[PDB]
DNA sequence: ATCGATCGATCGATTTTTTTTTTTTT
DNA sequence: ATCGATCGATCGAT
């Protein structure tokens, strides 16, 4: 309706001087930010214009399709305001917006749902790859003349072109390459999710549109939310069926989310101030399981893999590897199956297959194809779904040993490969990687060296710069020190905040770059000669040259932790004390002996 | 409606908490404490919070072992009947997918679908197999990896998934002596890791053995169970108005913030300061769990009591309840 | 489990495999109801529905006491067992007097039993043995180790008793899952560690 | 003479399609 | 290749 042009004025008036806490409007913030981002996509709070009219929210909730389609025309303005020139530049935007419940699952949907938009949850799945769309259609025609002015189409529809543009036919119109804008465009499909799923029922496939900035964004296997707008759309023929006549049913999602965040200017900005103490470092141990308690030291080596560190790239050779392997040996009835999880919803990029049985997935790549059928599809190991994101997984001991052979596989070559079948090609996967496997036996396997504690081979341990050890025999005091702590924690009914410390270490991940200076870090090549002659007096070694390249991997992650940029002398106080003692629990009960030497390395 | 009078007329009776056992499997001849757990299986702790976070159990876990022609099956066929969604396996051949995907081929013209299977769809409710030493080690791993993770994620050569299943679980696997061996430490009688073993708790063993008396009354109360009649002994409670009482005790979230949880500790503190000598006791540790699951005793005593909150009284209910469940560990 | 097991055997009866094959003698050339017990068989069916009453209980107690002197399962039988000749004679109640052959032919089965796990210690007195065995090789051999060969000639050779090398295992793995041993790999056998 | 329906010549669209390399299970 | 619909005209009716 025309008046709804009326509504334009007023709705864009909440979307520029509204504010909230202290004022600060975010969309004038989020024109400023995209912006030199020149996302080209805006997002607006539905909670916060729901708070304001929710009225045109429920238009939204009517009819959101032309709704945006006026409310977004504006907002192109509403920032060409704030970017006198920026016309030029994509002369197009959509407003994403926010959390629409809906929270609708999958198979429940109706035709009461239908050409309303609905924000929709389900498992990323398959999808054809990115291909361009018509977006404006125009024509050199027939008879009649070019260009004959673009027209509106489509998507996707695109007629009829009767009798026109001079004359009328058989002068008809037919589009030409010339000045017609076009635009990327993915199908893409999305089952319900799993864990979602009710039981015994199988799942219900739902196809996915992608239109401008969102297609393509997502990835296969992910899980996702998805705010789109149901319809019998499109076609209906289909002429399969016939009976009951139908069109079968799909839908485009104004927008997506990985499961289930970024940072700002005002946020990072405060969040620089945050990083500027030095006793961060322990708020971040304070921050890093709250509710577990558990080892400050176990969780150390959390606090260090989970922050992650620089590759770094050789010229033009090996970028060795960035990422820390990480190891645990287990204890019975103690939390550390617990704690990954914690970093689980902690990481930004996750993956947790746990040992085998298996877990999702298959551990490694699979995928033969198979042109037919109908294209198959092709699929990595379980660390193919998040690169850069960190391993997870648990008890090795109950993994199959071809699938085991991946293990020391993906912390190697830091790529991966497989022999099925007739594709070739070359994957590079970086991934973090977790482990924590319960010893053999009983609460601790033997004084001996852990290798007789552990029936997996030193080798493939050998990629694990860290070896999580715990304990302990029962003592008087250690409940208490727990017990109490935890029955205060189901009370329930210090550390940093969750989305600032899991913002801090992705902002971190994303930015900052530490160095060393080979000056002072000549003393390390001095106080590593300490760490493995006298190390390798006892046990077989078990010094490895690799486990030396830890400590530097080590030492970038605290530094990114003081937000140095470059390596300091405090970074590697805690690198070497985080190797010392570690390499130390390895030892057997002698190590008693072999503590008082590692006293010089404190 | 008029139905919740008779739960104010149930919530009065101070006798119920005894009313309930007796009222629990009458089809079933004694065993008595074993079947109030099967009652605590049936209502969980909270099963929630405490953020930020982790979500803390929640649940609770039990495996009755002991002579064959126990009718140990006595309970799980009767709950199994009795309890919605309660589901049930030999505990043999699932084979394994059974719970695990198989992943499943082919489609046509797909592969690799993906399955739960089995025990996923018992989801919040009472599981029950049998014998985990016939389904060997294979499934251990994954059945010892459901007890932890709870929800488990799973896949072959397919899409990654993480599935739901936060289910109470219970079973039976015969002795490996089918007997006793009343010397034998539990932990080693059992033929099964301590994790998985220490994740349940509690398994609860029970021993059968000819007394002339019961003899006479197994061949006095089991002979009715025969008959045709008397078919009318019956317990307190209609199965039903108690199945209903349960929801209503479903609905609370008692929660003891009372300083007699302090008096737990110690009582954690007392139970294990002894187990350290000796390790050739019912030890386990006793694991740091266990004091957990007396969280989740006193979750599953308070609900069958109604109040919220619970009381030390109660505590060393579910304390005592661990103490003999340790006890059968003992010798 | 199982309801019954009836264990088939030949005795070489001279006596009686002579007229079995004289029966077998038969075709060869050239009071047996046929069909009319198959109705019976249907008609016995949803027409009688037999109640043991009183009678029939006290009789098998009894039994069954001697019958253990078995298991519930077989007093489960008993009772489905005499009920199905209940259902014989077009009886509602269930004769006193057929329990006996009831259980008797249960004692059919049970003389069949006349001819391990069963039997007091079999592997315990053995796993006594094998852990003082390896614990007097353990204070004695500089180790807390010996070889499962050796172990097969320290264990299986000196006696009957002494169990074949398989069964020595599984002794040894019933051992390690009570903690009583360490496997030290497939090449030897420890004694566990304190 | 206006209107129609009627037949025919005008126009243009529709006709094949599943087997050998595989792969997670004990 | 044949079948299918469009469409053109024409000869009768009012
Ligand atoms: N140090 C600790 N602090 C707080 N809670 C703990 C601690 N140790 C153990 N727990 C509790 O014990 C439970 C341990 O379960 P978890 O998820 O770690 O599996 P797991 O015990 O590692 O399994 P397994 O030991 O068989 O490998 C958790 O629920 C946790 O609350």
């Amino acid at each position: 309706p025309n008046v709804s042009r009326t509504i334009a004025r007023e709705l864009k008036s909440f979307l520029l001087e509204y504010t909230d806490e202290t004022g600060r409007s975010v969309y004038g913030a989020r024109i400023r930010t995209l912006g030199e981002m020149n996302s080209e996509s805006l997002e607006v709070n539905y909670r916060h214009l729901a708070e304001s009219k929710a009225i045109l929210a429920l238009f939204l909730a009517k009819c959101p399709e032309e709704m945006l389609k006026i409310f977004d025309l504006v907002a192109m303005e509403a920032t060409e305001l704030h970017y006198p020139d920026y016309a030029r530049i994509h002369s197009e935007i959509h407003v994403r917006i926010s959390d629409f419940p809906t929270i609708y699952s999958l198979r429940e949907l109706r035709e009461s749902n239908l050409s309303s938009l609905v924000r929709v949850t389900g498992v990323v799945t398959r999808r054809t790859g990115v291909f361009p769309q018509l977006k404006y259609v125009k024509f050199n025609c027939l008879k009649c003349g070019s260009i004959l002015g673009p027209f509106f189409q489509d998507s996707n529809e695109e007629i009829r072109i009767s009798f026109c543009t001079n004359c009328k036919s058989k002068g008809p119109f037919r589009v030409n390459g010339e000045k017609t804008v076009y635009r990327n465009y993915q199908r893409v499909t999305l089952q319900e999710a799993p864990g979602t799923v009710p039981p015994g029922r199988l799942p219900r496939h739902r196809e996915v549109i992608l239109l401008a900035d969102l297609v393509d964004v997502s990835k296969p296997g992910e899980e996702v939310e998805v705010t789109g707008i149901y319809k019998n759309n499109y076609d209906g023929n289909l002429n399969a069926k016939n009976g009951f006549p139908v069109f079968a049913t799909i839908i485009e999602a104004n927008s997506i989310k990985r499961r289930e965040f970024s940072w700002t200017e005002e946020e990072e900005r405060e969040f620089r101030k945050i990083s500027r103490d030095r006793g961060i470092i322990d708020k971040i141990i304070s921050s890093m399981a709250p509710s577990i308690y558990g080892h400050r030291d176990i969780k150390t080596a959390v606090a260090c893999s989970l922050f992650g560190g620089v590759p770094k790239n050789v010229n033009g050779k090996h970028s060795i590897r960035g990422d820390i392997n990480v190891l645990l040996l287990g204890d019975p009835g103690t939390a550390k199956s617990q704690i990954l999880k914690y970093v689980e919803k902690t990481a930004h990029r996750a993956v947790f297959a746990t040992g085998q049985g298996a877990s999702a997935v298959g551990l490694t790549a699979s995928v033969r194809k198979d042109p037919i059928t109908k294209e198959w599809t092709l699929e990595g190991g379980a660390l193919v779904l998040a690169d850069k994101g960190v391993c997870l997984i648990d008890e090795f001991d109950k993994m199959n040993d071809q699938d085991r052979t991946s293990i020391h596989e993906a912390m190697e070559q830091q790529s991966i490969s497989i022999s099925k079948a007739g594709i070739v090609t070359t994957l590079q996967a970086r991934c973090s990687i977790i482990a924590a496997a319960n010893p053999n036996g009983g609460r601790y396997n033997s004084t001996l060296p852990l290798a007789q504690n552990v029936s997996l081979t030193e080798p493939i341990l050998s990629r694990f710069d860290i070896l999580c050890v715990v304990r302990d025999l029962v003592d008087e005091e250690a409940d208490e020190r727990l017990a109490t702590f935890v029955v205060d924690s189901h009370v329930r009914s210090s550390p940093i905040p969750q989305e600032l410390l899991m913002k801090y270490i992705h902002y971190a991940r994303t930015k900052i770059y530490p160095k060393l200076h080979q000056m002072d870090m000549d003393k390390v090549s001095r106080v590593y000669a300490d760490l493995r002659r006298e190390s390798i007096s006892t046990g077989s070694f078990p010094i490895t040259v690799r486990h030396l390249e830890s400590i530097l991997r080590i030492a970038e992650s605290f530094a990114k932790m003081r937000l140095s940029e470059f390596v300091s002398s405090y970074d590697l106080d805690r690198a070497i004390k985080v190797v010392v003692d570690s390499f130390v629990d390895a030892q057997k009960v002698s190590v008693r002996r072999q503590l008082r030497r590692s006293f010089a390395i404190y | 409606s008029d139905e919740i009078n008779e739960l104010k007329e149930m919530v009065k009776d101070e006798h119920i908490y005894d009313k309930l056992v007796r009222s629990i499997a009458p089809a079933v001849f004694g065993h008595e404490a074993v079947k109030k757990g099967i009652l605590l299986q049936m209502l969980g702790g909270v099963h929630k919070s405490t953020v930020e976070g982790i979500k803390l159990r929640g649940d609770i876990n039990i495996c009755v072992v002991g002579d064959p022609s126990t009718s140990k099956s006595q309970f799980l066929k009767y709950v199994v009947g009795f309890a919605p969604r309660s589901v049930y396996t030999s505990g043999k051949a699932s084979s394994a997918a059974g719970l695990t995907a198989a992943v499943v081929r082919d489609e046509e013209g797909g592969d690799y679908t993906i399955e739960a299977g089995a025990l996923m769809l018992a989801d919040n409710g009472i599981c029950c197999i049998d014998e985990f030493d016939k389904m060997d080690i294979s499934d251990q791993v994954a059945i010892h990896e459901a007890m932890e993770q709870q929800t488990i994620s799973i896949a072959k050569a397919g899409i990654h998934a993480t599935l739901n299943a936060r289910t109470s679980i219970l079973a039976a696997a015969n002795p490996v002596g089918g007997r006793y061996n009343r010397k034998l430490s539990l932990r080693g009688n059992l033929n099964m890791t301590a994790p998985i073993m220490s994740r349940f708790d509690l398994f609860f063993v029970i021993l059968d053995d000819c007394n002339e008396k019961i003899d006479t009354e197994l061949a006095s109360h089991i002979v009715d169970l025969h008959m045709k009649r008397d078919e009318a002994i019956e317990p307190p409670f209609s199965a039903e108005q108690l199945r209903r009482y349960i929801k209503y005790a479903r609905t609370f979230k008692p929660i003891l913030t009372k300083e007699a949880r302090s008096y737990l500790v110690e009582k954690y503190k007392e139970l294990r300061k002894d187990d350290a000598q000796g390790f050739s006791r019912s030890s386990y540790r006793i694991t740091v769990r266990q004091l957990e699951s007396m969280i989740r005793l006193s979750e599953a005593i308070a609900r069958a009591n109604c109040v919220d909150e619970i009381t030390p009284s109660f505590i060393a209910e579910a304390y005592d309840l661990l103490r003999q469940s340790i006890i059968r560990v003992d010798v | 489990r199982f309801d019954l097991v009836y264990l088939v055997l030949d005795k070489v009866d001279e006596k009686n495999d002579r007229e079995l094959a004289k029966h077998l003698t038969n075709l060869y050339l050239e009071v047996l109801p046929v069909e009319f017990l198959t109705m019976y068989i249907s008609y016995a069916k949803e027409h009688i529905h037999p109640i043991i009453t009183e009678a029939a209980k006290t009789e098998l107690v009894r039994a069954y006491v001697g019958m253990r002197k078995a298991t519930t399962r077989q007093l489960e039988s008993m009772i489905r067992l005499a009920e199905a000749h209940a259902k014989m004679k077009l009886k509602n109640v269930v004769e006193l007097e057929d329990v006996q052959e009831a259980v008797r032919l249960i004692r059919s089965a049970i003389k069949d039993y006349a001819t391990q796990t069963g039997k007091s210690v079999i592997q315990r007195k053995l796993q006594e043995d094998l852990s003082r065995e390896i614990m007097n090789v353990l204070k004695d051999q500089a180790s807390d180790s010996m070889s499962f060969n050796e172990l097969i000639k320290q264990i299986n050779e000196h006696s009957q008793d002494r169990v074949e090398s398989s069964d020595i295992q599984e002794a040894l793995s019933r051992l390690q899952q009570e903690d009583k041993v360490i496997v030290l790999g497939e090449g030897v056998r420890r004694s566990v560690r304190l």
